[PDB]
RNA sequence: CUUCUGCU
RNA sequence: AGUAGUAACAAGAG
């Protein structure tokens, strides 16, 4: 049906994710399968929106697909989506008492 | 704090609630508990935000005063707690009940006898 | 001249020199031995008051069963468990009818409660029976081996954190085929249905140590995991019922108790007429425990429950179903001795159904001859009664609906009574023109709560004429009279710790100055010899003095480096500057304007290693168990200081079977130890989330390296560093 | 024997 | 022996 689809059609962790989200949401994951869908499809992009993407020692931003471990790139984009609440604001509170920016 | 005479009388405590910790007036315990977090563990928040003046000038103070404290952040959150979170408990009294009273009031009010006691500092105008 | 201090009631009331007639300054008499025999005599007795009653077999635990409830009316005054069911049941009417709402409003709140607490609470308490292991246990331990055991058999639903789900894998095991469990040889013990229902409503018995005012000892119950989890719902829907009910005096504690039980007499004693005779009579009920029927406990759940949603009737009547069918653990056994051949053995109760009776003397032969029949797996069926019942809210809840059934209106005659109820405990009131009204009044009163069970001790309660009483100990004179006799034992040293110590002994003072009457002279005193009492105890003497001890040397050092001696502790040997004036102000900040410098910077120190911190809960906190009642957390004043380390904990765990379990509790500790330096606020407020504690830190070391990088507090080096580990630790989970 | 323990 | 009193201790487990 939908379940199967979502499965064939998704990374692993990214179905993964988005299903754990649904138990911590509420709401079944084998019967409200178009919001499961619609997770899975926003989780995917969030997480794709900082794929490839560092800072380099001048401060600009690089592209980098084949990760090298050894390279000194921070990632530019940190993925408040995908964790648990908690660990989200949580996050959230780091970056905001920080760098300063408004909660 | 200043000491009168001491009165023998017919003393007669009646039970009833007096407050402990008079807490901060203009601050209830969740606003009490909002400041802690965020005082000792302005990380760990989470998603609730300082919604009052009060709660701000407290919060900005207390940042103040705890700049380089390596004690414990689990008693600095007790103590904060104590200071700011109001207790109240049944005893029997005879004089006044407020805090300031309260905390002397094994001294003050006997079983025979009352010292008249006039505790130091400022006193609520409430 | 034989002097004799009895006749000092000659001229003192003896309420007012009740305080006299306290032994407290003695030690309590404690219990040697297994209670094996007072449980089964505790059984025995159970089952005999009830032996007119319908006795059945069950079809599950294959235990036989007494049934007393409709039995036979009484006919003599020996006590009688045969409650009525219509009674109690109109009892719990016209007690809904005095007070109207009082079901409904108490079962909205109950069912608030229910929706919303978490699995947590039934860490809280001590004691309770681990059917994993046949043993008594924390109620933490109990509960995370009960959990670690249900999810090693497919019950996966507690993982919401609600207790109701966790109920619901009670309620799942029970209908279990068949149970795993581990043993440590890390073995595993497969249990039938039948033997995992039998040591799922067993209840362990023990002694009640260190009890005052009785001859002869007692046994106690604990019940198990399983258990305790509806026994919390049913306690909270009665507590929320008896808070609004003026004659239990049980939900309340303390000054307020007194308060309450004061202001409720007062009221009594004032709508009374002024042509009517009054009389007071105080006095327990003789075998409460043995005789109150969990049955009339289902019975009144149902009532109270009534038009409330099926789920909620369920959840609180599967406590008294659980409690019907109870079955109590005989205990540690027995001993035997032979004196020819000089030689000791003990003999476990589970060998008590099929050892012989030659071994045994004339009373306890006959008891184990009268138990053998109830004998099922070493433990004893006990459906009747209520073997130390945690239902002491609920028996409240009886008893003052029975009280309420004085009321003018429902005696339909001259005499009425009132009064006060808290567990077994009562004073009654009761109102009539003449002598022969209050008899009457008395009778009906004693007759109806034969009716519901209750049956008044005529052997220890006593009638006189209404304004003096006794209620749970508390000595009513035209008013509440000060006994301090009963705080005595509260005195001296507490024993927590060096500095917790200090502060517990000046807040008993002050609060018994406040409270129990304790003269400003005596205060002193008594503030005298628990300073002395605490330096002979903690070798902590002053440092001019000659006394030796193996602690005498650093103190004299310490006594001769410091400048300003009075500023030190009294713990470091400083002088004691406690006094009338100052009981309420912790030592560290009474002598903190007094303290040398250095000296004030070595003791509150916060790097030191002696200090530790657990859970707020349990931070400036402490268990005290006074003379009367359970133990009770007090609260004090007391600054962070070296001196608030903490003892020695047992090892006799470490030689024996169970030692894998200390060394479990270890690991489980150097994780959560672990934890808190990744989340700080894990102490302040319990951390929520489903994922793995590894995912958690991982994830939370990632953004503080991440945080910590972007603010400059660490280097590229410490960062790639950092991510480096991350990334094994990731790994590291994944291979296994 | 030695090891381990005094609430388990 | 003694403690003590409805059952123990007068060491216990390796």
């Amino acid at each position: 049906g939908m379940e199967d689809f979502v499965r064939q059609c998704f990374n692993p962790m990214i179905v993964e994710l988005a299903e754990k989200a649904m138990k911590e949401y509420g709401e079944d994951p084998k019967i409200e399968t178009n919001k499961f869908a619609s997770i899975c499809t926003h989780l995917e992009v969030c997480f794709m929106y900082s794929d490839f993407h560092f800072i380099d020692e001048r401060g600009e931003s690089t592209i980098i697909e084949s990760g090298d471990p050894n390279v000194l790139l921070k990632h530019r984009f940190e993925i408040i989506e995908g964790r648990d609440r908690t660990m989200a604001w949580t996050v959230v509170n780091s970056i905001c008492n920080t760098t300063g920016v408004e909660k | 704090g200043t000491f009168g005479p001491v009165h023998f009388r017919n003393q007669v405590k009646i039970r009833r609630r007096v407050d402990i910790n008079p807490g901060h007036a203009d601050l209830s315990a969740k606003e009490a508990q909002d400041v802690i977090m965020e005082v000792v563990f302005p990380n760990e928040v989470g998603a609730r935000i300082l919604t009052s003046e009060s709660q701000l000038t407290i919060t900005k103070e207390k940042k103040k005063e705890l700049q380089d404290c390596k004690i414990a952040p689990l008693m600095v959150a007790y103590m904060l707690e104590r200071e700011l979170v109001r207790k109240t408990r049944f005893l029997p009294v005879a004089g006044g009940t407020s805090s300031v009273y309260i905390e002397v009031l094994h001294l003050t009010q006997g079983t025979c006898w009352e010292q008249m006691y006039t505790p130091g500092g400022e006193v609520r105008n409430d | 001249m034989d002097v004799n201090p009895t006749l000092l009631f000659l001229k003192v009331p003896v309420q007012n020199a009740i305080s006299t007639t306290f032994p407290y300054t003695g030690d309590p008499p404690y219990s040697h031995g297994t209670g094996t025999g007072y449980t089964m005599d505790t059984v025995n007795r159970t089952h005999k008051y009830s032996e007119k009653g319908k006795w059945t077999t069950n079809t599950e635990t294959g235990a036989p069963q007494l049934n007393p409830i409709d039995g036979p009316l009484p006919e003599d005054n020996e006590p009688s468990g045969y409650a009525q069911t219509d009674c109690v049941l109109e009892a719990m009417a016209f007690l809904e009818e005095s007070h109207p709402g009082i079901f409904e409003n108490s079962c909205l709140e109950t069912m608030e409660i229910v929706q919303q607490t978490r699995v947590d609470k039934l860490t809280q308490g001590r004691q309770t029976y681990d059917w994993t292991l046949n043993r008594n246990q924390p109620a933490a331990t109990a509960l995370a081996n009960t959990i670690e055991v249900f999810r090693s058999n497919g019950l996966t639903a507690n993982e919401s954190g609600r207790l109701i789900d966790f109920l619901k894998d009670v309620m799942d095991s029970m209908d279990k085929e068949e149970m795993e469990i581990t043993t440590h040889g890390k073995k595993k013990q497969r249990l039938n249905k039948r033997s995992y229902l039998i040591r799922a409503l067993t209840l362990n018995t023990m002694t009640k140590d260190a009890e005052r005012g009785k001859l002869k000892r007692r046994a106690i119950a604990t019940p198990g995991m399983q258990i305790r989890g509806f026994v919390y719902f049913v306690e909270a829907l009665a507590r929320s019922i008896c808070e609004k009910l003026e004659q239990s005096g049980l939900p309340v504690g303390g000054n307020e108790k007194k308060a309450k039980l004061a202001n409720v007499v007062r009221k009594m004693m004032t709508n009374s007429q002024d042509t009517e005779l009054s009389f007071t009579i105080t006095g327990d009920n003789t075998k409460w425990n043995e005789n109150q029927n969990p049955r009339m406990f289902l019975a009144m759940i149902t009532y109270i429950t009534r038009n409330q949603p099926e789920w909620f009737r369920n959840v609180l009547s599967i406590a008294p179903i659980m409690f019907s069918n109870k079955m109590a653990r005989l205990g540690k056994g027995y001993m035997f001795e032979s004196k020819s051949m000089k030689l000791r053995t003990q003999v476990p109760a589970e060998m008590l159904a099929n050892i012989d009776l030659k071994y045994f003397n004339k009373s306890t032969r006959e008891k184990i001859e009268k138990i053998r029949p109830l004998l099922i797996d070493g433990t004893a069926s006990l459906s009747p009664g209520m073997m130390m019942g945690m239902f002491n809210m609920l028996s409240t809840v009886l008893g003052v609906s029975i009280l309420n059934l004085g009321q003018k209106k429902y005696t339909k005659t001259t005499y009425w009574w009132d009064g006060l109820q808290s567990s077994d405990d009562f004073a009654l009131i009761v109102n009539a023109p003449n002598h022969e009204g209050i008899q009457a009044g008395v009778d009906r009163f004693y007759r109806t709560c034969k009716l519901v069970g209750i049956n008044m001790s005529k052997k220890k309660s006593y009638i006189n004429r209404t304004g003096t009483f006794e209620f749970t100990s508390f000595f009513y004179r035209y008013g509440f009279v000060a006994n301090f006799s009963m705080e005595l034992p509260s005195f001296g040293v507490s024993g927590i710790n060096e500095s917790a110590d200090m502060s517990v002994g000046v807040t008993v003072i002050k609060n018994n100055m406040i409270n129990n009457d304790l003269g400003p002279a005596t205060a002193q005193m008594a503030l005298q010899l628990f300073i002395k009492d605490y330096r002979y105890t903690y070798r902590c003497h002053r440092g001019d003095t000659q006394i030796q001890t193996r602690r005498a040397f650093e103190l004299k050092k310490l006594w001769e480096q410091t400048r300003s001696k009075a500023g030190l502790l009294v713990s470091d040997g400083g002088p004691n500057l406690y006094n009338i004036r100052n009981l309420h102000i912790p030592e560290v900040c009474l002598k903190w304007e007094l303290m040398d410098e250095d000296y004030q910077g070595r003791l509150c120190n916060p790097m030191n290693p002696f200090v530790s911190h657990k859970e707020i809960d349990s931070v400036n906190n402490a268990v005290v168990m006074p003379a009367h009642g359970p133990a009770k957390s007090m609260e004090y004043d007391a600054v962070a200081t070296t001196h608030s380390w903490i003892p020695k904990r047992n090892r006799s765990i470490l030689n024996t079977s169970q030692r894998g379990i200390l060394e479990d509790e270890q690991m489980y500790q150097k994780c959560c130890n672990l934890f808190e330096k990744f989340f700080p606020s894990s102490s302040y407020r319990r951390p929520v989330g489903i994922s793995s504690m590894v995912e958690a830190m991982v994830s939370r070391a990632r953004i503080d390296a991440r945080i910590d990088f972007e603010s400059g507090r660490i280097k590229k080096e410490e960062f790639a560093e950092i991510m480096k580990i991350c990334s094994t630790i990731e790994e590291l989970r994944r291979q296994k």
